[PDB]
């Protein structure tokens, strides 16, 4: 739960102090952010389906042993590729939620806290989702300020995975 | 926290005389079968991880809600915590068949677990199905023989089925 | 020599007619194919060494026994490895020619005519080159019409090979 | 630092009481262990060099994309394979130390505590060392009780990695 | 021989009038989905030979009397003849779904399939079951997209299903 | 059906002549062959079960991987072993028919017509049956004209097989 407003409330709350001018600035600085952020969330919602299909294409082209070698984790048959579409769709949707909230807290809460044990026990190499997020950040084609926000955004995703 | 040796001790103390001969035949054959018992425990904990993932993979194939959004084990840390709970239940049932008594199992992990899963909103019947499938794989891993002398572990197959059953029925 | 222009010429030769408008449409289709086939052959020629190297390595890990037992088809020593890698490089070069020619003709004339016969008399197995081509079609990592046109050529070689 | 003797000392220190009758048995039970354990450590020292070479062979045959795809983590060139010989030699040596000490403490202290971040940041898939330890536990050919102790041993290694 | 365009031409010439506007709208729909005809023909011609082996695989797991000596598909020569028959049957299915009209498959298979099969002693039941299983596998590989841009394909599914049932009631 | 009597009849049919003395000599040669070929077929039919059993076990030890990897041609489970042993029994029965017919006709019609084609479309390897026939020709243990006439039929099947 990291949005700038809840962190201002937590600071005032932890401190026990009443709301102040310092907290107030965040709200109209969340204007510099949000005035492009909601636009970028809508255009990502439009771009979404071709983004997951291209990311699945890039992951399969980078690592052919996934589509070749038979296994539960590997996408040899149909149902593995269905799991891949589910996983990359989850990643893109958490990027959209992270973009709308303004902070990494939805993404940090819904993805990052358990990804190390899941990648350890279920044999999911994180470099696959590295490929997927790099293909998304190359393919999304955001313009101006919104695009810059995503890079800081999607790089945080790769840094949590790597 | 009770070994079966100190089960006999505490029962004979609450009686208040010495340990009788019939209990000593029983304890001698316990000593002759505890060989089977202890390393039955360790071959159960040999493939404990693969047992845990296979039981969870079967459970989420049987109940597609728990990986569907809105389900109990949907988000990533809740799914990891569910794997943690299944590992914990397997580890404590492993402790219980190492002690030879279900007292460690009912004493250490099961008792407040029923109220914990009800108060969290966690389904209990899903856990019951998971521990039952996990127990089937557990005896068979121990039961099957790879590089081990043939022997009668029927009691072990027996008692570990009892321990997994007490775990699943106490989860409810 | 399966070339749609030359196949159209051979058709109109067999009919004995002049050029019909069917042939004009045939030329249109050939230009439509080439407009991405040339760039696809370009990036394939860029990737070719890593492709044949990963394909040879993947076939060696795919069957350990060809590295293991001393035999004449198998790569016991390094000369067999050289001949094996020469064969997969030959395969990928035929794929590039097959792509740039617009049809299966370079593949057909240069491989498909007697491949199973030399595999019979040398006691090779075609499944080695099958899984090699599977690794190549997993490894090229392209998208679009060019990617699936190349993939079509590759699985044509797989089907005629087996 | 897990040997049975230091854990007996740690228990007696935490309770503040001198060693009891139960503590004494611990070491003559370390006789049931050690009377084969030192033999098995010597025969592993003899088996060691062919064990690492066969484990490198098995890892390269299981995953051909390591020997094919160029990268820092992958063993494409010589120096990557030298790093592989170093890594599997480290694993086998920690198995030998773990066998001589009697408990997992040397192996748990020298390998297990940082393996998750190293596999995360350096892109080392742990299924490679799964292959390596499974090939070692198949190839070591230990006799009687010594073999079983190692197996519980090597399964703990795989369970820490998986 | 007869394409769906030439089908419309032959109807409009038998009537001897110009083509109706709504039929031309249907042809506009056809040329709108011609890329999906290309998608399907390319997909199943990619996998065609493996489909033939899998169809023979289910046929020979189903009816072992054919492999059994004295059976019609017993000998090596007759086995290659079987695979020849199935391969050219799937080839004419690909011809028909490329053209869009069943006239190619009808006019080059309906005439003498039943005739050769009763004249030789070929059991038409096995070829009918085999072309049915081959058609099911063909729909299975055509319909599911693997890295392909999404769309509806129910009309194509109906088309190749009709083509395989015409083959099945051709051989019977 | 390569039978020297019927080949003589087909020759005299093509000439349109009556029976010549060449055909009388042909009949003499056929009787000379059969006078030991029948007894050789007798002892082959006596030995046949041990022959096909040792040949299957020898091919299984000859290539361990067909027992090892799960595949459709290979004998992973027991049904593939049954089909494999059925195939070698078929081979030896064709050898007996080939011997008793006086020519290669039962072999030719019943095996040689499309053996490499079904080996191609099923991804079998003919070398398996080659080394099987080598084990059979090593195992029958006969002497005399009959032994080498059978050996001639066996290596004819080997040469046409490869
Ligand atoms: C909301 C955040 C979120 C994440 C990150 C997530 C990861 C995740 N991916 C899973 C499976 C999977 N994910 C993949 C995907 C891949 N594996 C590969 O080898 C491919 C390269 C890659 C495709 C890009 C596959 C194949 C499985 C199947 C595992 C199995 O069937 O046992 C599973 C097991 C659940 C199941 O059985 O369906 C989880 C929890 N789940 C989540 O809910
Ligand atoms: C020593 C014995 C012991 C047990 C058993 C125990 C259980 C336990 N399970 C928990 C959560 C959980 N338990 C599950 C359980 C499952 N997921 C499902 O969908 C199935 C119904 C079930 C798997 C069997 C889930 C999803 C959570 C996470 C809920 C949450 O943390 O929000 C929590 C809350 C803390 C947390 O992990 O976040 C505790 C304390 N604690 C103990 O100390
Ligand atoms: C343009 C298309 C084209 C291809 C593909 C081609 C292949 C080809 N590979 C050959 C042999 C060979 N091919 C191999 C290959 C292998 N053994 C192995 O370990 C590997 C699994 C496999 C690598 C693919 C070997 C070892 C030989 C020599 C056989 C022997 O040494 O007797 C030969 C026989 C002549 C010779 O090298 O010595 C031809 C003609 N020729 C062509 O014109
Ligand atoms: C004592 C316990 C111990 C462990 C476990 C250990 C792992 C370890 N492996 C490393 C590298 C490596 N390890 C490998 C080995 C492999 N990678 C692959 O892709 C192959 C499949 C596999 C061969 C089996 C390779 C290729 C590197 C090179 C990384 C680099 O050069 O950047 C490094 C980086 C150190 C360096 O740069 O030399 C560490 C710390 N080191 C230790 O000291
Ligand atoms: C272009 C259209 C076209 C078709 C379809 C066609 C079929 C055709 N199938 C034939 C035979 C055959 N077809 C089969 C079929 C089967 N084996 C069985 O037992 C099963 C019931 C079925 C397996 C699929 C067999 C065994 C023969 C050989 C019959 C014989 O040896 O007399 C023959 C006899 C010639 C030969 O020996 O090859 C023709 C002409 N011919 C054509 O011109
Ligand atoms: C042979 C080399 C080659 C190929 C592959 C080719 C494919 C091809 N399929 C296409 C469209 C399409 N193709 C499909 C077909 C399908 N999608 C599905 O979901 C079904 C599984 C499947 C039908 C069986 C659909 C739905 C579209 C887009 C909308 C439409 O036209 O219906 C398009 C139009 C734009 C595009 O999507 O790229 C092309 C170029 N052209 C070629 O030259
Ligand atoms: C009278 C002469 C004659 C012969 C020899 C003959 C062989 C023959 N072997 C076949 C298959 C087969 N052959 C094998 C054989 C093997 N895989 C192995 O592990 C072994 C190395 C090898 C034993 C030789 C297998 C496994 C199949 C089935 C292929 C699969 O299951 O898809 C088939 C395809 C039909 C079927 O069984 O299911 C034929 C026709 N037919 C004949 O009419």
């Amino acid at each position: 739960m990291k949005t700038p407003l809840t962190e201002a409330v937590a600071l005032a709350d932890s401190q026990g102090r009443f709301l102040s001018n310092t907290e107030l600035q965040y709200l109209y600085g969340r204007l510099r952010q949000g005035a492009f952020a909601l636009e970028a969330a809508q255009t990502l919602t439009a771009k979404a389906d071709t983004l997951v299909n291209g990311a699945a294409q890039a992951v399969y082209s980078k690592f052919p042993y996934t589509t070749s070698t038979p296994g539960n984790n590997f996408a040899a048959d149909q149902r593995g590729k269905d799991k891949c579409a589910r996983d990359i769709g989850y990643y893109l949707r958490m990027v959209t939620y992270c973009l709308v909230a303004g902070g990494t807290g939805p993404m940090d809460e819904y993805l990052i806290a358990g990804v190390d044990e899941i990648n350890r026990t279920f044999d999911l190499s994180p470099s696959w989702y590295v490929e997927a997020l790099k293909h998304i950040k190359a393919n999304h084609g955001l313009t101006g300020d919104a695009a810059t926000e995503t890079n800081n955004y999607i790089d945080y995703a790769i840094n949590a995975l790597s | 926290m009770f070994d079966i040796f100190t089960r006999v001790v505490s029962q004979a103390d609450a009686r208040g005389e010495f340990i009788s001969s019939d209990k000593l035949e029983a304890l001698k054959k316990v000593v002759a079968e505890g060989t089977k018992r202890s390393d039955a425990v360790s071959r159960m904990t040999n493939n404990a991880s693969s047992i845990v993932t296979n039981a969870a993979r079967q459970l989420f194939a049987d109940q597609p809600q728990l990986i569907a959004p809105g389900g109990n084990a949907y988000t990533n840390r809740r799914m990891a915590a569910c794997l943690r709970d299944m590992e914990i239940i397997l580890r404590y049932v492993t402790y219980a068949t190492f002690t030879g008594d279900a007292s460690v199992l009912n004493d250490r992990c099961l008792n407040g677990l029923r109220e914990t899963y009800v108060a969290l909103g966690v389904p209990g019947a899903s856990v019951a199905a998971g521990v039952r499938a996990m127990g089937k794989a557990a005896v068979a891993i121990v039961m099957d023989p790879a590089g081990v002398t043939s022997g009668d572990c029927s009691s072990l197959q027996q008692e570990i089925e009892l321990y997994f059953e007490t775990a699943a029925k106490a989860v409810e």
